RNA sequence: CCAUGAUAAGGAUUAUAAAUUGAAAGUGUUAAUAUCAUAAUCAAAAUUUAUUAUUUAUAUUAAAUAUGUAUGUGUAGAUAAAAUAAGAA
């Protein structure tokens, strides 16, 4: 059950059926969806020769983001550099601390897994947990 | 028991006018005799409540770039923030300043009256930025920070009165706004001319226009911000004499004497 | 006062001698019970007088058409020309 | 802090409060002037005599 | 309202077709410029003014203006109305009764008392004020005249 | 000759639409000769059927005419 | 406007709005129209000038009518001016012939 | 502020000013944003004027003043959430949660006509209404006639 | 198939013309347009569902321009796209608020012109109603809650509350 | 006529950009690649934004 | 009924109550209206006259000949709202 | 009988009568119902049929009787100059003003043959107005006939209401969107308008006056739109549209690619200079010759020069065939050497070009760049030209166009 | 006005008499641009130009504002420094280090 | 050189010509919202004709 | 002093709240908007000097 | 949190006839009880939650970024829908 301000002001209304890609909450658990053949063409920008989105520079007299965008796309000087990246996820954040050279031209949040598979054991209720435990998520 | 949003406020009017104007009764608003607006507001408590008034973006949000915070405490998470030195390492830094945020005249009219990109609405008349002081709004000077409250924005207090007269606004609003707050006729009752700024644009005309080049000397009069000499007007006028263009040389004293402060009544 | 007005008040129809006494599935208000009673073979199957639609107009917040011209209906042979077969123009 | 001058309580003393915007009927906040520097009988106290004024 | 007031409008029509002929405007006598500058004030609005003289401040000032010359029996938003005309009770049939269907604001001249069941000239022999009852009125004329 | 009017389409080859080309026949048919009324009218011919298909409602799962899954 | 959007600050943008949207400002001129003899003697357009006004205009002629919607600016006086000064283009580039 | 002495009875009232006031914005901001994306992203030559190194160091240059230009009115209109301005009451459109010419949500929408506060008239619930184009094609055949009414009835100068 | 189309020069022909490129140039003169040079010449399609009598869909002109990749971010979109300036975004930036008395006019100037002074909105007035019912029968639910206490908490010199 | 009098003259558009003709000579723009080397060998793989 | 009041003009059921028209009798202009010709208020602006001269007027008018004459003098003294900056003392 | 078609040709049919759909000249000369000066077309809109059927119906009888009185006005004026006028000497000169008459050489239409067409025209006009005014008496109150032109004036038509149908849910669930789905309900707006058309045979301002004021006394919740068609002369003259050659160098498609229309291409019609400078070696036959215009016609233009002297100002002829377009297309290079005793071998500052050429000293450094980039200036105020500056280019302003540089 | 008989009686007259149409008439003032009138040629040079407070504004579609884009694009030139906008890189660019940079 | 229409029906669906995959956008139809949110900014006839 | 100006709305109450009673008079189409087209006193004395 | 009322879904007996196969018994948001309450989208986001028709084996990723998963004898239990331009006695 996910809690966010919202989740009491909206009502989810069972499982209804939204527009064709127009869901109010964009949530893309698919970023993370490997292809090889379509790696420069999956959750990227359509044409190579496309300019880098403006969240991947400082505009003005800045004094620090606490984190970078997820549109934000790797480069070469965000590892060459070694500095702090890092990038807002489920539970709070997820920091570069690996720069690799594989991920150069990649979208930061095509990087990070949404869905992540681990689970927590502590957080979890009585009743949760049997019900993780039916659907053998959980030993 | 008392509770208090705002511990300390500061009048308007200095100790020269209120010291006498107190024996005057004044008929506040009978549901709420005592007020507390925006232009009331200590300095600091009005910084930080105009910060918080954009929604991103804005040095009240914890992460838009403008933030001074030293940590941010996140899910129950400390993190620290990244500076700006330490960003323009992988973060390429592009800046122009102030100048970037302004658009000329010729385009207000296609940005709709607006000659700011800055995410709040500048009004150029004296009514909708009114603090204290009335309503100035500068164009070298525009910054995120933006000392004086002369934007506007949907979450600071008073504000809804405020959003009802922007969105009231008639025809041509801040257009004869900026026109007459910035061309009003001088006091002396010379016209508003001899701009030390808009001089070489003048006798760009003039020479076009003695040049015969009529149609390139409009292209460049569309051009001219202030209101231009009789010198311009007359050119103009004779350019049109060899050709017979007795259509365009009407039209341009039309233009010249019943809008612009009758300046070709020569 | 502007609600001054919305306050002129009404009187109920006179009523003469005895009250209408009913009857002797649920006893629906909207049906007429008499008239609706009343043999299809002998009331016709007509909600409205026989006159033509461009008379009747489809009222709003009420499920009924009502007239324009109220009570005052013209005849079919009003519209078409006279003598007119099929009232045809 | 409270006061029984600053509070909303429709009745003080056992009178009906005037310290209420909504205590009044509305015809008194219309606008008015000040007529006490006229003439003794031009003046607001005189309403039914002011149609014989000469 | 007297109509025959509507003629000026006529006055910017006839200055334009001197436009159109080359008359000079100015060889007019001053005395009928005068007038001639009153109906183009009165009938001759620009387009670009009407861009702006639907507004609230425009109005509400010409309502102060109105009270304080102290004439408000012709503004639509200062004025309340309390009189009613009843019904007629028709001898045709006097068994039913009759509801009204609408509401007009009618001046009052069109259905006013004739002379002869009338006090004399009711004017200046009797003073009649409207005024509201203080009491619990509980259906009635809330506001009657004495 | 037979003019279509309302909703046109490619191809009219259905049941529906011969009945209406039928009916048109029929009518034009009598109003050229006017006793052969009596045998197209006793064989219905002449006759119109009100019936036509369900009209779209989203309520229903496919628009028309099934509900939807209950529990 | 006069049923609403009158009287008020409503009228100020509606009226500006209902001038917007009907700035469009359509001309209609005959084919046969102006095929009349010029000042100079000669005919104003011939068969050859039609044919090529009408290669030029595609779909702003029509019937003989030949027609254009100028919508370019929203005040109808400067649209007419901007209409005309594109007929009498159109026409000048047609009279080739 | 802090729910002292509040006049609406609704709080979230305000942010059908802030959705008026972010339209506003995109109305400012629609022509630059465009002008921009379009020149900082057409490969082909502009004109004989500008080609090669003088076409492609412009593009850079007003990309890099885009980029620049704070506060600009990036997000489309279908991803701006609709609040209705009688009650509050979020509705996304495209659904029946919301009605398009009203600009109210299906609660709101269904209370005013209820109620007498909408000049509506009834029609069976599952039919095409009495238009003729929605009885013709439908949604999508009334929307095509919209921009045939709107734009292509014009011959265009 | 796959060819170089020619251009016969009126001058190079037996007897000169107007050739149909350089009358459509001159088209394109009169009427500022755009030649898309990357235009194939094999996706010249006719919609014909908006474009045939056939269908009961016919409208006679071209609605929707067949091409599968026609999206937005590209400048021949942009070029012949709309802005949304005067439209009926306009209409609804401007007109859908929650006071339609305040999108009139302002509220303070037509209650102080129209009435007294400005007058407060019902919820307001239902809340000092209730204060005023509410705070006769007890004074103990009450608190003080104001938006600047600095006056509660120094009072003027001469502020004696009445003890109750 | 040697050229059509409606064209615009290419000084009017140094005019408008000279900032950066001076710019060009100062940073010695020689030219500017928007291709990598080999980027013909696949043609369906890049396909600029007007193909 | 609510916090939120019905505005008269939108809502129809006000429009077509007892206390106005409703729409089965006849549409039709009611005792017509005339304000501003029984008593015409004057023009009074807010803002201030913005072509006004805001100064004081010399009328200056003498005889052309002598005008003409001294023409190369008066160059140097204020014409009609023109001012030459020329010293005092010259 | 029967019909059979070309599927081609019924396709093409079908879309040529959808497009023609308001390629209509309302405004013709033809006697009748059709043919008039001016078209009106009021659209009232309302929100019953009955309620604009109504209004339509009284604002047909306003119009029948203020058109009435318009057209018998214009009538009893219009007999008094069919019973006699004169003709005045701007309308002569309008009839004598061509250079050639169809028969090959000037024509001389005299008083007679100026108001024989004036007297065509004025008959025309009165019979247009007679049938106006035989329609607007046709109209009776035992048969009223409003939707038909021959029997009524203005006749009145009609149009498509507008009706727009919402469909939305009206449960209140926040759970079941099945239940939702199933509770949905369609209630719809309409508009309904009727359009009431005039055609005036002749234009008046007092019929205008009394049409657009009747948006004050129109009915309850009704508005109305006022569409007007009237017949204006426009001027087609070659002395700013001239029809002449091609360009030596035919525009190709480069010139209309993206952004063109602003790029390289400037808003017609473009400019051409109606002043020129006479040289020494000249008389009129020879400036007669260079403009491409007839002598008598130039000293005629003139009309003030008897006599031309070397470097004089004259006015060209508004006919010429050759004359010439500002900012010629050969650029202005000023020459390094002072041509003067200045410095004798170069100019040495800014200033003295701009002196030189009549040009700012920012417009001289934005016309060519390098002389800024590479000025050898000292910081202790002393400012000289770069002694690598081949040549010092003229800005656009300055440029001279002549007819040797500007035809092939 | 003199039909007593009005509302009461159910009187509401078919046709708005000729008074009220005057009083209406003569109520509101009349557009001086209504007129319309036309005697000189049309300006083709200075009419569009104008001046940048009244200027003639071009509506709709980006194609129709020429001067405006030719201002802005002066505008941004004489702005942007090409040594601050020549950072910007673009896609390939950037993934030319890729390991993998085409396939 | 170009291309011409395709006389034989293999080479349509053989060659390299790709789907529709997100939303359609029209130039002009986008103010519009979708074909069930038909955004109309006046209540004007849908045959009404602009003289 | 004036007798003309009298009270538009009513005293508040609970009313206000639970009735549907509009608090406005809707606009009256057939009345014309109020401009100024007047003359002042001092304005007529000095065209008749 | 609580802080009165109000619209939904739910077919079983008034039928042919010049006719409609969707109900009033109530569904989150709406008008009197108070007494620390700053929880609200303007993008790029976090399944554990009853109430939801998905494309099945010739040709398969181009424009706002848009789904990598589960081939297994049309296969247990349990369960959904329709007698209206369709075809059922």
């Amino acid at each position: 059950i996910a809690k966010s301000a919202f989740g009491f002001y909206l009502a989810r209304r069972g499982q209804r059926k939204y527009p064709f890609l127009r869901r109010p909450h964009i949530k893309n658990t698919h970023s993370m969806n490997p292809s090889a053949p379509y790696f420069w063409s999956f959750m990227t920008a359509k044409s190579q020769m496309a300019f880098l989105p403006e969240e991947n520079y400082i505009t003005g007299d800045w004094t620090g983001k606490f984190f970078v965008s997820k549109r934000q796309v790797y480069t070469l000087q965000h590892a060459t550099s070694g500095a702090k990246v890092r990038v807002k996820s489920f539970p709070s954040i997820f920091e570069f601390n690996s720069p690799s050279r594989w991920n150069i031209g990649k979208e930061m949040n095509t990087l990070t897994k949404p869905r992540m598979d681990l689970i927590d054991e502590q957080m979890l209720t009585k009743k949760q947990r049997l019900d993780y435990v039916r659907a053998g998520l959980l030993p | 028991s008392v509770s208090g949003v705002f511990s300390k406020g500061r009048g308007i009017g200095h100790e020269a006018t209120t010291s006498i104007l107190r024996y005057i009764p004044r008929a506040r608003v009978p549901w709420q005799p005592s007020r507390f607006g925006r232009e009331n507001l200590t300095a600091a408590d009005m910084a930080r409540l105009w910060s918080r008034g954009r929604y991103r973006d804005g040095p009240g949000n914890y992460n838009s770039g403008y933030c001074t915070e030293r940590t941010h405490v996140l899910e129950e998470n400390t993190v620290s923030i990244i500076p700006r030195r330490e960003l323009e390492k992988y973060m390429p830094d592009i800046t122009i300043g102030p100048k970037a945020l302004v658009t000329p005249v010729s385009l207000m009219n296609a940005r709709n009256g607006h000659r700011v990109t800055h995410d709040l609405l500048h009004s150029y008349d004296p009514h909708i930025g009114r603090l204290g002081k009335p309503a100035v709004v500068d164009h070298d000077n525009i910054t995120v920070e933006d000392p004086n409250r002369v934007g506007l924005n949907a979450a600071t207090l008073d504000c809804r009165g405020r959003i009802y007269r922007w969105l009231r606004r008639g025809p041509f609003f801040q257009v004869d706004n900026y026109f007459r707050r910035s061309v009003k006729l001088n006091r002396d009752g010379t016209l508003p001319t001899d701009f030390v700024h808009e001089a070489p644009l003048m006798r760009k005309i003039i020479r076009l226009a003695h040049r015969g080049h009529l149609k390139a000397a409009c292209e460049e009069y569309r051009r001219v911000t202030t209101v231009p000499p009789v010198e311009v007007y007359r050119a103009l006028t004779a350019c049109c004499v060899p050709g017979a263009k007795l259509a365009d040389a009407v039209s341009i004293f039309e233009d010249g004497d019943s809008k612009l402060f009758y300046v070709s009544r020569d | 006062y502007y609600w001054s007005r919305y306050r002129m008040p009404t009187q109920m129809p006179k009523f003469d001698g005895p009250a209408p006494v009913a009857a002797p599935t649920k006893t629906n208000e909207f049906i007429d019970p008499i008239d609706d009673k009343f043999p299809m073979s002998i009331r016709g199957p007509l909600v409205r007088p026989d006159v033509p639609e461009d008379q009747y107009v489809d009222s709003w917040y009420i499920c009924t058409s009502m007239t324009h011209h109220m009570g005052d209906y013209r005849p079919w042979s009003a519209s078409a020309p006279p003598n007119a077969f099929r009232f045809r123009p | 802090q409270a006061d029984r001058r600053t509070r909303h309580h429709m009745m003080v003393d056992g009178q009906i409060n005037p310290r209420e915007w909504f205590n009044w009927h509305p015809k008194e906040y219309q606008p008015w002037y000040f007529d006490r520097h006229k003439f003794l009988y031009e003046q607001r106290q005189y309403a039914q005599f002011h149609h014989l004024l000469c | 309202a007297n109509i025959n007031v509507v003629e000026k409008k006529k006055v910017p029509l006839v200055l334009a077709q001197m436009d159109e002929l080359g008359v000079p405007r100015t060889h007019l006598s001053r005395v009928l410029m005068d007038e001639v500058e009153d109906s183009l004030r009165k009938f001759q609005t620009y387009r670009s003014r009407f861009y702006e003289w639907g507004r609230a401040v425009k109005q509400f000032d010409f309502i102060e203006f109105r009270r304080r010359n102290g004439w408000l029996y012709d503004l639509h938003l200062m004025k309340c109305t309390t009189k009613q005309v009843g019904p007629l009770r028709d001898f045709n049939d006097p068994d039913a009764v009759q509801g009204a269907v609408a509401t007009a604001e009618i001046p009052a001249f069109f259905n006013e008392r004739p002379a002869w069941e009338r006090p004399p000239l009711e004017e200046t022999l009797y003073v009649t004020t409207n005024k509201e009852r203080y009491d619990d009125v509980r259906g009635g004329d809330i506001y009657y005249d004495d | 000759h037979i003019v279509s009017e309302g909703h046109a389409m490619p191809s009219i080859a259905n049941e529906i639409a011969a009945f209406a080309l039928r009916m048109a026949v029929a009518n034009a048919l009598v109003k050229l000769i006017p006793l052969t009324r009596i045998p197209l009218k006793k064989s219905g011919l002449l006759s119109v059927d009100r019936r036509r298909e369900r009209g779209q409602f989203p309520g229903y799962l496919d628009g028309k005419k099934v509900k939807r899954r209950f529990a | 406007d006069n049923l609403q959007y009158k009287r008020y600050d409503w009228q100020g943008w509606y009226q500006r709005m209902l001038d917007v949207h009907n700035r469009n400002v359509s001309l209609r001129c005959r084919i046969c129209d102006l095929q009349r003899l010029d000042g100079n003697g000669v005919q104003f357009v011939d068969m050859q000038t039609e044919r090529r006004l009408r290669i030029l205009a595609q779909h702003r002629v029509g019937m003989g009518v030949l027609k254009l919607d100028a919508d370019k600016y929203e005040d109808q006086a400067d649209n007419v001016t901007f209409g005309t000064t594109k007929l009498s283009e159109l026409l000048a580039d047609a009279r080739k012939a | 502020m802090r729910h002292i002495g509040q006049d609406v009875p609704k709080r979230h009232t305000h942010f059908v000013l802030e959705s008026r006031l972010m339209y506003e914005k995109s109305f400012r901001d629609c022509w630059l944003h465009s002008v921009c994306r379009a020149i900082s992203q057409l490969d082909e030559p502009l004109s004989k004027t500008v080609v090669g190194t003088h076409q492609k160091m412009l593009q850079r240059k007003v990309t890099c003043f885009q980029y620049n230009q704070y506060g600009l009115f990036k997000t489309p209109y279908y991803r701006l959430a609709n609040v209705d301005r009688y009650h509050a009451v979020q509705g996304v459109a495209g659904t029946r949660e919301w009605v398009p010419y009203v600009n109210v949500s299906y609660w709101t929408m269904n209370k005013m006509v209820r109620g007498g506060n909408l000049l509506v008239h009834r029609v069976h619930y599952t039919g095409w209404g009495t238009d003729s184009h929605l009885k013709k094609g439908g949604w999508e055949h009334r929307w095509n006639k919209v921009l045939q009414r709107n734009v292509l009835q014009y011959s265009r100068i | 198939g796959v060819h170089r189309v020619g251009y016969t020069h009126p001058s190079t022909l037996p007897v000169p013309c107007a050739q149909r490129w350089d009358l459509r140039l001159a088209r394109a003169r009169i009427f500022q347009e755009y030649i898309e040079e990357k235009a194939p010449g094999a996706w010249q399609l006719e919609d014909e569902r908006s474009m045939s009598p056939e269908f009961k869909t016919f409208t006679g002109y071209p609605m929707r321009d067949m091409r599968p990749g026609y999206g937005q971010n590209l400048p021949d979109y942009i070029m012949k796209k709309r802005l949304p300036n005067n439209t009926h975004y306009e209409l609804f930036a401007r007109r859908d608020i929650p006071n339609e008395d305040n999108a009139m006019y302002g509220k303070y100037l037509y209650d102080m012109t129209v009435h007294g002074t400005s007058l407060p909105s019902t919820y307001r007035m239902h809340k000092d109603i209730n204060k005023a019912q509410r705070n006769d029968r007890k004074l103990s639910g009450n608190r003080f809650k104001v938006l600047c206490s600095s006056g509660a908490k120094n009072p003027p010199s001469g502020w004696e509350p009445i003890p109750d | 006529r040697l050229v059509e009098p409606q064209l615009r003259p290419q000084a009017a558009t140094d005019a408008l950009l000279a900032r950066t003709i001076a710019e060009e000579e100062t940073f010695k723009l020689k030219s500017i690649p928007h291709l990598p080397q080999n980027a013909e060998r696949f043609p369906h793989e890049y396909h600029t934004p007007t193909s | 009924v609510g916090y939120t009041p019905v505005n008269p003009d939108t809502s129809p059921m006000v429009a077509y109550s007892q206390y106005h028209w409703h729409y089965n009798l006849p549409q039709g202009m009611e005792r017509p209206h005339s304000v501003n010709r029984t008593f015409a208020a004057p023009f009074q602006s807010n803002h201030s006259l913005v072509n006004k001269y805001r100064g004081v007027w010399i009328e200056f008018d003498m005889h052309p000949a002598f005008s003409v004459a001294l023409e190369p003098q008066l160059r140097k003294l204020p014409r009609g709202r023109t001012l030459p900056k020329t010293p005092a003392e010259e | 009988f029967p019909f059979q078609w070309k599927t081609e040709d019924w396709y093409e049919y079908e879309v040529a009568k959808v497009r023609n759909r308001r390629f209509v000249f309302e405004n013709t000369e033809e006697d009748g119902i059709r043919g008039s000066e001016v078209t009106y077309k009021i659209v009232l809109e309302g929100f019953w049929d009955h309620h604009v059927m109504k209004l339509a119906e009284d604002v047909c009888m306003f119009l029948k009787d203020v058109g009435r009185q318009i057209v018998e006005e214009k009538l009893v004026a219009v007999r008094r100059l069919l019973q006699g006028g004169a003709v005045d000497p701007e309308l002569l000169a309008a009839f004598n003003c061509a250079r050639a008459g169809p028969f090959g050489g000037l024509d001389e239409y005299d008083k007679e043959e100026v108001a024989n067409f004036l007297r065509s025209d004025l008959r025309r006009l009165e019979e247009q107005c007679l049938s106006v005014i035989n329609r607007c008496n046709v109209p009776v109150p035992g048969a009223t006939n409003i939707y038909d032109p021959h029997t009524s004036w203005p006749h009145v038509e009609k149009l498509e209401p507008w009706v727009r149908m919402a469909e939305f849910w009206t449960s209140s669930s926040d759970t079941s969107f099945t239940e939702l789905e199933m509770s949905t309900a369609h209630y719809e707006f309409r508009k309904f308008f009727r359009v009431i058309i005039c055609k005036l045979p002749f234009q008046s301002t007092e019929f205008e006056k009394r049409m657009y004021d009747i948006r004050h006394w129109l009915h309850r919740q009704t508005s109305c739109e006022f569409h007007t068609i009237y017949r204006r002369n426009v001027i087609h003259d070659s002395a700013v549209f001239p029809t002449e050659h091609d360009p030596a160098t035919p525009t190709t498609h480069e010139h209309h690619r993206m952004f063109s229309f602003a790029l390289d291409w400037q808003s017609a019609p473009v400019n051409r200079l109606s002043t020129d400078t006479v040289h020494e070696g000249e008389s009129w036959d020879a400036v007669a010759q260079r403009l491409g215009c007839s002598v008598g016609e130039l000293k005629d233009a003139n009309a003030e020069r008897e006599t031309i002297e070397a470097g004089v100002v004259i006015n060209v002829p508004v006919t010429a065939t050759r004359r010439l377009t500002s900012f010629g297309a050969t650029p202005l290079v000023l020459p390094l050497k002072t041509t003067s005793a200045k410095d004798g071998e170069r100019i040495r500052t800014w200033e003295e070009a701009a002196a030189i050429l009549d040009c700012t000293v920012e417009e001289l450094q934005q016309c060519n760049g390098h002389a800024a980039l590479t000025y050898q200036k000292k910081e202790s105020e002393a400012g000289e030209f770069d002694s690598s500056v081949t040549e010092l280019v003229a800005p656009l302003s300055c440029w001279t166009s002549t007819s040797e540089s500007e035809f092939s | 006005s003199h039909r007593r008989d009005y509302i009461r009686m159910g009187y509401i007259p078919r046709y708005t008499p000729w008074e009220w149409i005057a009083i209406q008439e003569a109520d509101q003032p009349l557009i001086a641009e209504q007129i319309r009138q036309d005697n000189i040629g049309t300006s083709y040079f200075f009419s569009l130009n104008r001046y940048w407070r009244y200027k003639a504004s071009p509506h709709g579609y980006i194609r129709h504002f020429e001067n405006e884009v030719r201002d802005l694009l002066q505008y941004v030139d004489g702005v942007t420094p090409w040594k601050q906008a020549q950072k910007i890189r673009t896609y390939w660019e950037v993934r030319s280090h890729h390991p993998m940079p085409q396939f | 050189v170009d291309q011409t229409p395709f006389e034989e029906d293999q080479t349509w669906l053989l060659h390299s010509i790709p789907v529709q995959q997100l939303e359609m956008h029209h130039h002009e139809k986008d103010l519009q919202d979708l074909p069930f949110i038909n955004h109309e900014q006046f209540p004007r006839s849908l045959e009404w004709n602009a003289p | 002093m004036l007798s003309q100006n009298v009270a538009k709305t009513t005293v508040p109450s609970y009313y206000m709240i639970r009735t549907n009673l509009p608090h406005r008079k809707p606009q009256n189409q057939w009345e014309g908007v109020y401009y100024y087209s007047g003359i002042t006193k001092r304005q007529r004395h000095l065209i008749l000097l």
